[PDB]
């Protein structure tokens, strides 16, 4: 199939046509996405096939083929990317300062860009192109804009 | 049944397009993974 490193789109033949119900990273041979996109379900690479490895409905998180490889971190400071893989759309690069989410459990990063659901799993990078955690989990604020937590996992 | 598409690779990209506000939200996070506004 294909092991390269770089954004995906994931798709399905369920519905109509063929729809685009999120966004992943391939990294380390390991393929990283949201929970809610593939709800811990096999993936097709051509005639390749990818198994859940590890997921966490909490966390929002799974990966396939091997453990979570991302581990970098917001600095808190510093504009980041996005990189939106929006539905039948070509890869853009979107610049955004992150917001905050304040917790009962400490803070995280957020991002107040909109895009549809299918953008889920859409990634968010540092200024070295490292992927800090993935867009398209998050809140509905007043305006009816979204601003995603931007979701990371832990490396073992 | 679901398959995966190389949608491109993962850079910055210098000039970027720059948009979107920083807000400090109050939040809580569910044991289903959802996000709610806390106020
Ligand atoms: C534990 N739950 C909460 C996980 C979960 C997440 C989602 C995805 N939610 C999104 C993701 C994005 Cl990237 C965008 C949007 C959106 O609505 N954006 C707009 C601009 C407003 C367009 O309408 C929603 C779906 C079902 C689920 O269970």
């Amino acid at each position: 199939g294909e092991t390269t490193d770089g954004v995906y789109r994931v798709m399905t033949r369920r519905l109509l046509g063929s729809t685009q119900v999120g966004v992943g990273v391939m990294q380390e041979g390991v393929f990283h996405t949201m929970w809610h996109v593939t709800k811990g379900a096999a993936l097709r690479s051509g005639e390749g096939r990818l198994d859940p490895y590890w997921g966490d409905v909490k966390q929002d998180l799974v990966s396939y083929c091997g453990p979570w490889k991302l581990d970098a971190a917001w600095d808190g400071l510093s504009e980041v990317q996005l990189l939106a893989v929006p539905p039948g759309e070509r890869a853009k690069n979107i610049q955004t300062l992150p917001g905050i989410f304040k917790t009962k459990d400490g803070d995280i990063g957020a991002v107040a860009l909109d895009y549809p659901a299918g953008t889920s799993g859409s990634p968010i990078l540092d200024k070295c192109g490292r992927v800090i955690g993935l867009y398209g989990n998050g809140v509905v604020i007043k305006n009816g804009s979204y601003v995603s937590a931007i979701t990371q996992g832990k490396r073992e | 049944d679901m398959y995966i598409e190389r949608a491109g690779d993962i850079t910055w990209e210098k000039d970027a397009e720059v948009t979107g506000n920083s807000p400090r939200l109050d939040v809580a996070l569910d044991e289903s993974g959802d996000f709610s506004l806390v106020e």
